[PDB]
């Protein structure tokens, strides 16, 4: 037929859907290929119709247009944003082998779980990453093991920032999304990596128990005689219900640098 | 002696390198390997001490170990102090005037404003800290309390990482034959149950589950390095079974592979490199000589080719007693894969196997399969996961399949095998007498297609028991096709994961049908899918009754409203050994 | 102290002191000395470099 | 020193100029800054008086 015209960057014309890599509530994430360039990347497309209330996707737009600015290592590649076909897309780079979901879903098939050494590799990488964010007043929204993908070559790249999977205590109570729900979030994600299970899982699934077990901060402790008492300490101090309780994003990425030497 | 650091600086004293040479000389002409020759840092200075104190004419030999003993307290205190530039008011605070001639205390003058003042100095620090190690160890203003103990904790914290050495030697004075051999030359006996004191602390270490505040694996491998004594080193190794360790330096190797070698109790070993082949020559066949091992962690280690080849030659010894081994994201390739063929085919211990992240390819997989299906092939699981396999290889796998007699469970998801490498997979697995229990096609980019394939092995083969098929779109066709085979009474699964299936609502009254018919299966994750409302709550009101034998559901990122959030907790508490998943 | 105890190990050359002129003047046109003092540590090779002498 | 009078006149004394070049010589190699440099007229007294009895 008639492909729209392959002129810019920002066009579906432009993408070939290998396959569909997830489907999200908030988004759906298809291997694409650019045909202009020819490299394959990931095209994520969100419904904005439906919560579009035009007070905040033209918002959303604006700030992500700041994002393929962000170069570091450890963070996805934001290549494209753009609207096509009612919906948005996203295209980013594509870490399909790496993803801490599958991970986490392989290794409980096995007994024996993940090695504190690997943890504290991509911990620390994970810990620059936040850093370098947050020096430039930048926050990941949602730090999630399904939005944490790694490479062959060891590297952890952090997703698209998007109930959540992590509450934070500042959620709790809404006042606002402050420096240290990212801090939060990661020792969330800490202690999912090191449990192969959030901090938070129980047969009560209503919204009232979870929400008073976040704020009695009662989790199962991490196993003592496999992981180590720094970092069941630094989890436990990440994971506070005061703001100010938990570390400065410098703080645990020295922490992590300390351990990772 | 380069591999060693705190000797090549100290070998600049030309005495030091020759009692350090020397020592080489004896062993080399005496009949044994350098190879495995051990040059302790702490030998070399009780040689050192020994030669300076020589009596200069019979005369105090009680002044002698007193001055001696106030050196070494000055240099305890120095220690505690950091106390690098001592002065002639410290000197004399301790008991000492004069006799002492430099041995190890050079009066370097400093010149400051108009006059220079004395600021005693000893030769060196490391020399400082071997003599206060000899103040613990030997045997009685106050200097710092001898509590071993508490030397010991601020060695394991309290910012003093300037005790490590301190500890270490001690560690080499306590040594049976050293600590004689020192009693001889001075003339003053030795206390043993400082050794004990030390063993109680390694096994209070080891009893601490990889504490590793400080005093951590590698440094207590070091400290029993130094102590060079064979049977303590194996009656406090005896607590270290689970051990995770890395390597940076040539010393690290060989601490580690003594350290092994003595240790009689170790099953669980994760090992890491920074920075290859020579030194873990060596180590792997320490760990082969090991009769005790159960697992080895090689995972995240560039070991490449050539390692992967030291390794496997390491394995086919016949006293390998490696049981498990696994080798995710190693670096891996076809080559290896030959020789990890060779491994499988030669050694009959093997158990299962797990090389993630491995450039096997094709070629890869042709060698392995290869060894799989030799007769001895006495490997049970195998974990493929991301090995950039296509269905190429699938006819090998499926020949495997048929062929060995232990290979049961196989997991080779995040591949492109594609609806024909599972139709292939699917025509050897239908074989009732295979042996495939636990089959995993993760993310494998399977289609519905398939669907009908993998039903009639499901009834077909009998010895299925859970099947994981996530990161694959089979839509409502393809649930429907399954639950078609699942339903036949043939069926034996047990556990079924369609997260990320691509589901919709129809497949709601498949699921229903099976939870209704379904007597074999206790285990259902079906999230990452927009089933519905609607759908949970008929799938709660089918759960309702008595006839589900199933006991887990899982319902993970499926978003829901109050009121089916209600009804599943209802559900769940009203059968508390049937459980719903849906926390958010 | 600290450092040659760590390694030591960077490069570090130096201008050496040669051994027939140690008893030369300092200039070209001064007196010669007429004394001499060697000092290191004990047993770092006083007597050997003597004897070598 | 040019800048302190009640220095630049005593510093005709030879051993108290002395005392306070060598004052100002091991700031100089001490790794120190001579622009930030203190030479109080105190200290040079101390130290003369020192060096005399
Ligand atoms: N130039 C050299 N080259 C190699 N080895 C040397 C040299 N000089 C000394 N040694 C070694 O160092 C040992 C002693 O050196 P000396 O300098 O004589 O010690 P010493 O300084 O005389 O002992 P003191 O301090 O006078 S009690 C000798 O036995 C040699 O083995
Ligand atoms: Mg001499």
């Amino acid at each position: 037929k008639a492909l729209r015209p392959d002129m810019g960057y920002n066009t579906l014309a432009n993408f070939r859907i290998e396959k569909k890599i997830g489907r999200g509530q908030f988004s759906e994430v298809y291997r694409a290929a650019c045909l202009l360039d020819g490299v394959p990347v990931a095209l994520k497309k969100v419904q904005i119709f439906d919560l579009m209330d035009a007070k905040a996707r033209a918002d959303c737009i604006k700030e992500i247009d700041l994002l393929k600015q962000l170069n570091h290592p450890n963070v996805i590649k934001y290549y494209a944003s753009f609207i096509e076909d009612n919906e948005l897309n996203i295209v980013l780079e594509l870490a399909d082998a790496g993803d801490l979901s599958r991970m986490i879903k392989h290794f409980k098939k096995q007994k024996r779980l993940i090695p504190e050494r690997t943890v504290w590799k991509y911990f620390v990488q994970l810990c620059s990453a936040l850093e370098h964010m947050h020096s430039r007043r930048v926050m990941h929204r949602d730090i999630k093991p399904a939005n944490v993908f790694i490479t062959a070559t060891g590297v952890v790249k952090l997703g698209d920032l998007g109930t959540p999977y992590y509450m934070s205590p500042e959620r709790i109570h809404e006042n606002g999304y402050n420096f240290k729900s990212d801090i939060w979030s990661l020792g969330c994600l800490l202690y999912e990596m090191a449990a192969l299970q959030s901090p938070f899982y129980g047969d009560k699934m209503n919204l009232y128990s979870l929400c008073k077990k976040i704020e009695q901060c009662d989790y199962p402790p991490l196993p003592s005689d496999h992981y180590s008492e720094e970092l069941r300490q630094l989890v436990n101090m990440c994971i506070n219900p005061d703001p100010e309780k938990r570390p400065d994003v410098t703080y645990v990425y020295d922490v992590a640098k300390r351990m990772h030497a | 002696i380069q591999e060693n650091e705190v000797l090549f600086t100290m070998c600049f004293i030309p005495l030091v390198c020759w009692i350090v040479c020397t020592g080489l000389k004896q062993q080399m002409e005496s009949g044994k390997s350098l190879a495995q020759t051990s040059k302790t840092t702490t030998a070399v200075y009780v040689f050192f001490l020994s030669s300076l104190l020589q009596p200069r004419g019979g005369s105090q030999e009680h002044g002698l170990c007193a001055h001696l003993w106030g050196l070494c307290s000055l240099a305890a205190d120095g220690i505690w102090n950091q106390k690098i530039l001592f002065e002639e008011s410290d000197l004399r605070n301790h008991g000492l005037q004069k006799a002492d001639v430099s041995a190890f205390l050079r009066m370097n003058l400093f010149q400051k404003e108009v006059d220079c003042e004395k600021f005693y100095s000893f030769i060196h620090m490391t020399f400082q800290e071997f003599f206060a190690a000899m103040y613990y160890l030997l045997e009685e203003l106050k200097l710092p309390s001898r509590d071993v103990t508490v030397l010991l904790e601020n060695y394991g914290k309290f910012e003093k990482g300037y005790l490590i050495f301190v500890v270490r030697f001690l560690f080499g004075l306590v040594n049976q034959e050293r600590t004689s051999y020192l009693e001889k030359k001075l003339s003053c006996k030795i206390s043993q149950q400082i050794r004990l004191e030390l063993l109680k602390w390694i096994e209070v270490k080891a009893k601490a589950k990889k504490l590793q505040i400080q005093p951590s694996q590698l440094e207590l491998f070091y400290c029993l390095y130094e102590m060079q004594e064979e049977d303590f080193v194996q009656r406090a190794m005896d607590y270290f079974p689970k051990i995770e360790i890395n390597l940076s330096t040539r010393m690290d190797h060989m601490v580690s592979s003594f350290c092994i070698e003595n240790c009689h109790r170790v099953e669980s070993l994760s090992l890491g490199f920074l920075h290859t082949s020579s030194f873990c020559r060596g180590l792997f066949s320490v760990l082969s000589t090991s009769q005790s091992l159960t697992e080895l962690d090689l995972s995240d280690n560039s070991l490449g080719d050539p390692g992967m080849r030291v390794l496997c030659e390491t394995l086919q010894h016949p006293g390998c007693n490696i049981r498990r081994l696994w080798l995710g994201r190693c670096g891996l390739s076809h080559e290896c894969c030959f020789d990890i063929s060779l491994v499988l085919s030669s050694n009959q211990k093997l158990v299962e196997l797990d090389l993630s992240d491995n450039a096997l390819g094709d070629f890869g997989i042709r060698l392995l399969c290869v060894g799989l299906k030799h007769l001895l092939c006495n490997l049970k699981k195998l974990w493929l996961v991301s090995c950039c396999l296509t269905s190429a290889c699938c006819q090998d796998l499926a020949s495997v399949l048929s062929t060995s007699h232990s290979l049961t469970r196989l997991y080779v998801g995040e591949n492109a095998l594609g609806d024909s490498g599972v139709a292939i997979l699917c025509e050897k697995a239908k074989n009732p007498q295979c042996n495939l229990q636990k089959l995993g096609l993760v993310n494998s980019g399977l289609t519905s297609v398939c669907c009908s394939a993998l039903s009639s092995v499901l009834s077909t083969n009998q010895n299925l028991t859970h099947l994981y098929l996530r990161g694959n779109t089979l839509g409502d066709k393809g649930i429907k096709l399954l639950c078609e085979g699942l339903l036949h009474p043939d069926c034996k699964l047990q556990v079924l994961e369609l997260d990320n299936c691509n589901l919709t609502s129809h497949c709601c009254w498949d699921l229903s049908t099976l939870l209704t018919s379904s007597q074999s299966l206790r285990k259902l994750s079906l999230g990452n899918n927009d089933l519905g409302d609607l759908g949970v709550m008929m799938f709660c009101e089918v759960l309702k009754q008595q006839s589900c034998l199933l006991q887990n559901l899982g319902l993970s990122e499926m978003y829901f409203n109050y009121e089916t959030k209600s009804a599943l907790e209802t559900l769940q508490e009203e059968k508390p050994e049937l459980t719903v998943v849906f926390e958010p | 102290l600290l450092a040659i105890g760590k390694t030591k190990t960077c490069e570090s050359p130096v201008s050496p002191i040669k051994m027939e002129l140690l008893f030369d003047p300092d200039d070209e046109h001064s007196e010669p000395v007429h004394t001499v003092v060697f000092q290191g540590a004990a047993g770092i090779g006083k007597t050997i470099l003597a004897r070598k002498m």
